[PDB]
């Protein structure tokens, strides 16, 4: 389905497609009220009176928009999680229209047994919901994460970028009773402005700064503590796409040193996809900000890449809004927010 | 009216006919006779045959596996206390149904496993599965640049017959021995394998050597891939290394001989931990690690 | 006079008398015709024989290694400015004495070495060698309790042989693949290892599946042994896991065929790292890891 029908009553479609192409957007957290933003205003100005044809509209939208930008997976999930929130109010729907319809507990396993209203407004309350758990994840981070660690240890942090991980550091620090030393890795062609704010924040709060470069990680993996990652983007198989440079090396030299390895992360910002390859899903950077000088760019080609990846094996905990879950079991709280149809839109 | 005698009449088939979906066939037949109205005449009849079938049994797994489901499927249909009856006729129906879903779950897998080959990548492949082949085969159809690497496995000569089933297609091939099996992970992006059975645990119930796969892939940090269809999970918790369900034997010494005929007993189906799986690959989404539990606890409702 | 004629004589003779001990006692008849007096008209003639060997070898490393430390025993010789005919004299002598020597090493190691198997240890044996054969069959002669497992090593199907040749002895054996080897290492008390070839490093030259044996070992912490005669060492440094002197093929892929002639092709001979052994033993006492370079330096004096 085009934009042909939503042009003049829907013009903030085509604004979003020209934030993202051009990156005028930027942050997960951002691209995430954005897509809100949209299907707020797709449910208070359309007309459909029927529902079937309602949902498979909103998924060719869905699909569009993913393919319009394939780094906005926070883009991608809200649709998907408004979606499994419509599909259980319509499943409720139909069984009071026909008129045990409860075995045991909310499974799976759809490849065996077979199958006006306020339905809108429970569509508009359900976005609500979404933003209000968007704006409040620290609340939900701090009460698991502040457990963990203890004193006199010391944190290597990869991806300063996250405000997530940030404002989680900065709540352990208001208590007076826990001391840490902290380890930021620079991440060079990308972070560095990004980690020099972080190293700021901290001496501004006043705990322990310590700046290393990309090459000092090894020369310090016996004195640390802790790993921390500052995630964009979590998996079903566990691991995470984070937001750029110098971290799968990180978590390679914790994994060879035994060094546990911390994830900060939200429902939204987790995803129902499968990364079946890093190739694909992996976004690559600008080689002007290494090197001046075309004519020897003939020869030197340079190579930079903005997101990084993890696989699975390395971290441990993936502390959330909800609770503290283990890489092997964080596929049942995706399947607990999007359902199995609502994947290949 | 026997029912080892109609999953004996698969000789030239299979293929098609995956072998648990035919012993599954072969159960709703030997239900559909003698009326499934009562249950006290029929279910235990119908467990004397699953016991008589395991009796039989030499060296299969997966029959056992895909008995469970069906009675399961069984015991579900009248769980809305509904006319014994259209129950009845659902039941009976659910036999070609179910023989017609290994179709579409091929036709499911095909298309999401070739995701996982990217562009040149040369495979190490073990074991033979038809979920596994399907993806070979389609990714072929799907016009994608793969190599391949055959593992000489030694059962009844799977290494040749896996050999032989590439040359078919037209993908570049040679032979790999299995004992020098570690001497090729470098030049190998990827190793697959198609399983027997994968446990509660999370581990895997295989061929003559796959364990030795899975820890060599462990020490190399190459991934180690597990493609199957989603029928094949026992309530089985092999808790060692070496423990698993035999009528032949379980390592055997033997005296002195000079004729030379009692020489090749080996443990020829081995187990392997869940840390060595990097993927898993069912019709059911695409899932690994705790995944398989969660299923045997959606099924077994304990 | 020929000396690839000289090696090929040895058919149904081999054992006790090795192989490069063969080739040594062929370098020495060559050496003691054409006047070992002049160093002109003579080395030159040796190294182009030995340049013709290397040409006509297929799969062997020992052979070169032989040959050196026969150049360095004659270039020793006259290092004390003696006589040039005494010197002479016992260069030609010290050919008998060289293959003589190869007796007293066995006497030496088979009594030295039988103190690492320790009362009742089953033994998985792999890559048979005439030093490792020798302490089993003198631990049998010193009536010690020791079980054995033998590996399907697949060159010119050499587990088979090797099965064979425990039965003429007296000791309780059965057949293992090494696929399954995985399966085996929590049963077995020690693996043993008979090497081709031992690297300047520290690692090791030899068969169709020893560095598989050497990482499921080091994963399962039982030990892993090597077990020679002092001569098969080679001023050798196999950079990476698959890098090695061949004739053949060093990993071929080939086209699409129907009538299946062109399979087999794999490594051959694979290398494991120092890291993985344990233990070795020679006449040379009782030493491993960097003793085997020691050596080396000692000989080459550079």
């Amino acid at each position: 389905h085009p934009n042909a029908a939503t042009s003049d009553v829907n013009v903030t479609i085509d604004t979003f497609v020209a934030k993202l192409k051009r990156r005028q957007v930027q942050g997960s957290y951002a691209i995430a009220l954005e897509t809100l933003q949209l299907l707020m205003r797709f449910i208070s100005a359309a007309r459909w009176n029927h529902v079937n044809d309602l949902i498979e509209q909103i998924r060719d939208l869905g699909n569009s928009l993913e393919k319009a930008h394939p780094t906005a997976f926070s883009c991608g999930n809200v649709i998907r999680r408004i979606l499994a929130v419509l599909r259980d109010e319509v499943e409720e729907d139909t069984m009071s229209t026909t008129v045990v319809a409860e075995p045991l507990i909310s499974s799976m396993f759809n490849l065996l047994q077979k199958p006006k209203t306020d339905y809108r407004q429970v569509a508009i309350q359900g976005i609500k919901d979404l933003i209000d758990e968007i704006k409040n994840i620290d609340e939900g981070i701090q009460q698991i994460a502040i457990d963990l660690i203890h004193d006199h240890e010391i944190l290597l942090t990869p991806t300063p970028d996250s405000k997530t991980v940030l404002k989680f550091l900065i709540t352990a620090r208001e208590r007076s009773n826990r001391t840490f030393t902290v380890l930021v890795t620079e991440g060079f062609p990308n972070n560095t402005k990004n980690a020099h704010e972080f190293a700021k924040k901290l001496a501004q709060h006043n705990i322990e700064t310590l700046v290393v470069p990309d090459s000092a990680v090894f020369a310090l993996m016996s004195r640390v503590g802790k790993v921390i990652i500052g995630t964009k983007a979590v998996f079903v198989n566990g691991g995470t796409i984070s937001s750029n440079s110098g971290v799968s090396s990180v978590c390679e030299c914790a994994r060879e040193f035994r060094t546990p390895v911390f994830a900060v992360a939200g429902l939204y910002k987790l995803s129902p996809l499968y990364p079946f390859d890093v190739e694909k899903f992996v976004e690559f950077g600008g080689s002007q900000r290494i090197l001046p000088r075309m004519d020897p760019r003939k020869r030197l080609d340079t190579v930079n890449q903005i997101t990084d990846y993890v696989p699975p094996e390395n971290i441990d905990i993936y502390i959330t809004n909800v609770g503290g879950f283990n890489p092997s079991f964080i596929y049942r709280i995706a399947w607990d927010n999007y359902k199995q149809i609502d994947v290949h839109l | 009216f026997n029912i080892t005698e109609t999953y004996l009449r698969f000789l030239e088939e299979d293929t098609e006919m995956t072998m648990p979906i035919a012993a599954i066939e072969a159960l709703v037949t030997l239900l559909r006779i003698k009326t499934p109205e009562t249950a006290a005449e029929m279910i235990n009849t119908i467990k004397s045959s699953t016991e008589e079938l395991i009796k039989s049994i030499p060296n299969s797994v997966s029959l056992r596996a895909g008995c469970d489901i069906f009675m399961r499927f069984v015991l579900r249909n009248l769980h809305l206390y509904g006319d014994w009856e259209n129950c009845k006729q659902h039941l009976i129906e659910n036999g070609q149904l179910f023989v017609s879903r290994a179709k579409k779950s091929r036709n499911k897998i095909a298309e999401i496993g070739v995701d996982f080959i990217a562009d040149d990548d040369i495979i190490l492949v073990h074991g033979y599965s038809r979920a596994v082949f399907s993806l070979l085969n389609h990714a072929a159809n799907k016009f994608i640049r793969f190599r391949c690497v055959v593992t000489e496995s030694r059962p009844s000569k799977q290494g040749n017959q896996l050999y032989t089933l590439l040359e078919q297609k037209g993908i570049p091939v040679t032979l790999i021995v299995d004992s020098a099996v570690g001497a090729v992970i470098d030049k190998v992006d990827k190793v697959f394998v198609g399983a027997e059975g994968v446990a509660e645990s999370g581990g895997i119930i295989n061929l003559v050597g796959t364990y030795s796969v899975g820890v060599l892939a462990h020490n190399a940090r190459k991934p180690f891939y597990v493609v199957t269809e989603s029928h094949k999970f026992v309530r089985m918790f092999p808790l060692s290394s070496d423990d698993l369900p035999m009528a032949g034997p379980p390592l055997d010494f033997t005296r002195r001989t000079d004729d030379l005929e009692d020489a090749l007993r080996g443990p020829t189906i081995d187990y392997t931990a869940q840390e060595y799986i990097t993927a898993l690959i069912t019709d059911l989404g695409v899932l690994t690690p705790s995944a398989v539990s969660e299923e045997l606890i959606k099924m077994w409702y304990d």
